[PDB]
C-alpha cells in the first residue's frame, strides 16, 4: 500500500488510542475539582470524541489545568488526524489526474 | 462470594489514630475506585474520600475536617484509611465501597465500627434464657440468650450458626457504666425443642472472641 | 456540593400499597442519580442506578423515574422486607453526594 | 529542510504567539464590560486555545467588540495554521507517490 | 454585579470549636471565590483563594469549600487571634464584588 493510505490508517489507530488514554486521564485529573462533570469513564470517552471532532455541543468540558492539557492533546490529535485524511485524499486525486492527463 | 472485607471493629483512644483496612476480591480493574463512607449511629451516609489504587491518587471530602489519609497496596488489593487524632465526634461505622468509575457503589463492605473512648475491651458473658418450669406453652416457644458486660460495640448474635433465622430479634444494646448489654430472642415450634438443639452464637469482634451456648431446659 | 433533598424523612404506607420516595437535586443532573437500601444493621444495597436502570438481584417491584432535578423511587406492592432507610446519591459532579435518607414504615 | 515543514513550524510559532498576545488583549478588552467572564489571564489563555481549535465547549466567550475582534484573529490564526499542516502533509504524500511511481 | 450574601453577619462560637462562614452567590461562579480576614484597624489579608487553595503564611486550620453558588470558610479550632471580620470576593464576572462581611466572636 501507498504511504498516504498507511498514514491514514495509522492516524486512525493513533486517534483511538488518544481518545481512550485521554478519557481515562481526564477523569483522573478532574475528580477532586468541585463542580467537575468530566468524572466518569463512559461520558469522558464521549467527551473525547466531541473534543477531537470539535463537534461543539458544549455539554462537557474540563475545569482543571491537567484536564485542559489532556483536552489540548485530543483536539490536536483529532484536528491533525482528520486533516491527514484530506491530505491522503488529495494525494489520490492528484495521482489520478496525472494518469488521466497522460503525465 | 464477599468482595470487600473490613474488620468488624476498632477501639481507639482520644488523640490516637487507627488504620482501617478494606480487602478486595472479584473482578479488579485498574479503572476501579474505592470509596469510604461514614455513618454515625442515627445519622445517614457521608462521603469521606476516594482512591484509585492502581495509581494511588486520592481525593477527599473538602466540606469536612480532614481526619483521613487514603492509601492502597496494589498487590494485596487492600485499601487503607488512616483516621488520626480522633475524638468522640469520629465514633461511627466506616464503610468502604467499590465504584467502576461510573458513579455508583455496586458493592459495599460490611463496615467497621470505630469506637473512641478510654475504656477497655471487655468480651461479653453469655447467659441462657429458657422458660421457668411453671410456664405454660402454645404451639410456639420462646427462648433467648443474654450478652452482658461488653465493650465496645458491636456483637453479632446468630442462632444455630445462622441456620435458624426466622424467629430472631436482637435488641439494641444499652450502655451503662462503660459496658454494653443486650438480649437476643428466638422462637421455634414447641415440639422442636429441646428434641432439636437451639444454640445462640455470639461473635464479639473487638476481643476476637466467638462463644456460644446451648439453650437447655431447666432442672 | 450538589445537595439532594429527600422529603419527607419518614413515609408510612399500608401493606401491598405502592409507595414513592422523592429525591430533589439542588441543580440539574440528568439521570445521574442512584438509589440504595439500608436495613437495620445492614450496609447499603444498590437498588436502582442512573434513575431507572434495574440491578440483578432486585425485585421487579422496585423502579425509578425522573431526570434533571426531580427523582422518584417506587415500590409496587410494599411488603415487610422493604422496611428500611432509602438514600439517593448523585454522580453528576464532584464530589458525589448523598440524600438525607427516607425511612419506610408499614 | 523543505518549505512546507518550515512553514508548519513557523505557523506553530506564530500560533502560540497569537494565543498569548490574544489572551492578554482579550482580558484588557473585556474588563469594564458588565457580566464579562474573559477577565483573567489563565482562563483567557485556555479560551485562546478553545477558540483557535474551534473545540466548541462554549464555556467562555467575549462580549465586547474589541474582544470579539481579538477572537476573530485567533480563529483565523488557528484555522489557517492547522489547515497549513494538512497542506504540508499533502505535499509530503504527493512527493512520495511521485517517487513510488518512478516519476 | 454578582451579589454575594454572607449570612449570618455575626457568628458566635466557643474557644477551640470549629466554625463555618458561608458565602452565597447570586449566580453560579465555579470556584472563583476568595476569602479575606480583616482585624480591627488592619487591612484585609487573603486567607484562601479559588474557594479552597491555601496561601503561604496562613494557619492550617483555615480551609474553604464549595463551588457554583455555595461557599464555606472554615476554621478548625477557633482561637482569639481569629476574631476578625471575614469577607468573600468573586472574580468570575466583571466587576469583582465583595460580600457584606461576617464578624466572628468567641
Ligand atoms: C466540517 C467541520 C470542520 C471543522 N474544522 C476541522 C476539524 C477537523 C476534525 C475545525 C478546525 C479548527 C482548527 C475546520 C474548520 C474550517 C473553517
Ligand atoms: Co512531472
Amino acid at each position: 500500500s501507498a504511504l498516504h493510505w498507511r498514514a491514514a490508517g495509522a492516524a486512525t489507530v493513533l486517534l483511538v488510542i488518544v481518545l481512550l488514554a485521554g478519557s481515562y486521564l481526564a477523569v483522573l485529573a478532574e475528580r477532586g475539582a468541585p463542580g467537575a462533570q468530566l468524572i466518569t469513564y463512559p461520558r469522558a470517552l464521549w467527551w473525547s470524541v466531541e473534543t477531537a471532532t470539535t463537534v461543539g455541543y458544549g455539554d462537557l468540558y474540563p475545569v482543571t489545568l491537567w484536564g485542559r492539557c489532556v483536552a489540548v492533546v485530543v483536539m490536536v490529535a483529532g484536528i491533525t488526524s482528520f486533516g491527514l485524511v484530506t491530505a491522503a485524499l488529495a494525494t489520490w486525486f492528484v495521482g489520478r489526474e496525472q494518469e488521466r492527463r497522460g503525465h | 462470594q464477599v468482595q470487600l472485607q473490613q474488620p468488624g471493629a476498632e477501639l481507639v483512644k482520644p488523640g490516637a489514630s487507627v488504620k482501617l483496612s478494606c480487602k478486595a476480591s472479584g473482578y479488579t480493574f485498574t479503572s476501579d475506585w474505592i470509596h469510604w463512607v461514614k455513618q454515625r449511629p442515627g445519622h445517614g451516609l457521608e462521603w469521606i474520600g476516594e482512591i484509585i489504587p492502581s495509581y494511588g491518587r486520592a481525593n477527599y471530602n473538602e466540606k469536612i475536617q480532614k481526619k483521613a489519609t487514603l492509601t492502597a497496596d496494589k498487590s494485596s488489593s487492600t485499601a487503607f484509611m488512616q483516621l488520626s487524632s480522633l475524638t468522640s465526634e469520629d465514633s461511627a461505622v466506616y464503610y468502604c465501597a467499590r465504584e467502576r468509575g461510573d458513579g455508583y457503589f455496586a458493592v459495599w463492605g460490611a463496615g467497621t465500627t470505630v469506637t473512641v473512648s478510654s475504656a477497655k475491651t471487655t468480651p461479653p458473658s453469655v447467659y441462657p434464657l429458657a422458660p421457668g418450669s411453671a410456664a405454660q406453652t402454645n404451639s410456639m416457644v420462646t427462648l433467648g440468650c443474654l450478652v452482658k458486660g461488653y465493650f465496645p460495640e458491636p456483637v453479632t448474635v446468630t442462632w444455630n450458626s445462622g441456620s435458624l433465622s426466622s424467629g430472631v430479634h436482637t435488641f439494641p444494646a444499652v450502655l451503662q457504666s462503660d459496658l454494653y448489654t443486650l438480649s437476643s430472642s428466638v422462637t421455634v415450634p414447641s415440639s422442636s425443642w429441646p428434641s432439636e438443639t437451639v444454640t445462640c452464637n455470639v461473635a464479639h469482634p473487638a476481643s476476637s472472641t466467638k462463644v456460644d451456648k446451648k439453650i437447655v431446659p431447666r432442672d | 456540593d450538589i445537595l439532594l433533598t429527600q422529603s419527607p424523612a419518614i413515609l408510612s404506607v399500608s401493606p401491598g400499597e405502592r409507595v414513592s420516595f422523592s429525591c430533589r437535586a439542588s441543580q440539574s443532573i440528568g439521570t445521574d442519580i442512584h438509589w440504595y437500601q439500608q436495613r437495620t444493621n445492614g450496609s447499603p444495597r444498590l437498588l436502582i442506578k442512573y434513575a431507572s436502570e434495574s440491578i440483578s438481584g432486585i425485585p421487579s417491584r422496585f423502579s425509578g423515574s425522573g431526570s434533571g432535578t426531580d427523582f422518584t423511587l417506587s415500590i409496587n406492592s410494599v411488603e415487610s422486607e422493604d422496611i428500611a432507610n432509602y438514600y439517593c446519591q448523585q454522580s453528576n459532579r464532584w464530589p458525589f453526594t448523598f440524600g438525607s435518607g427516607t425511612k419506610l414504615e408499614i
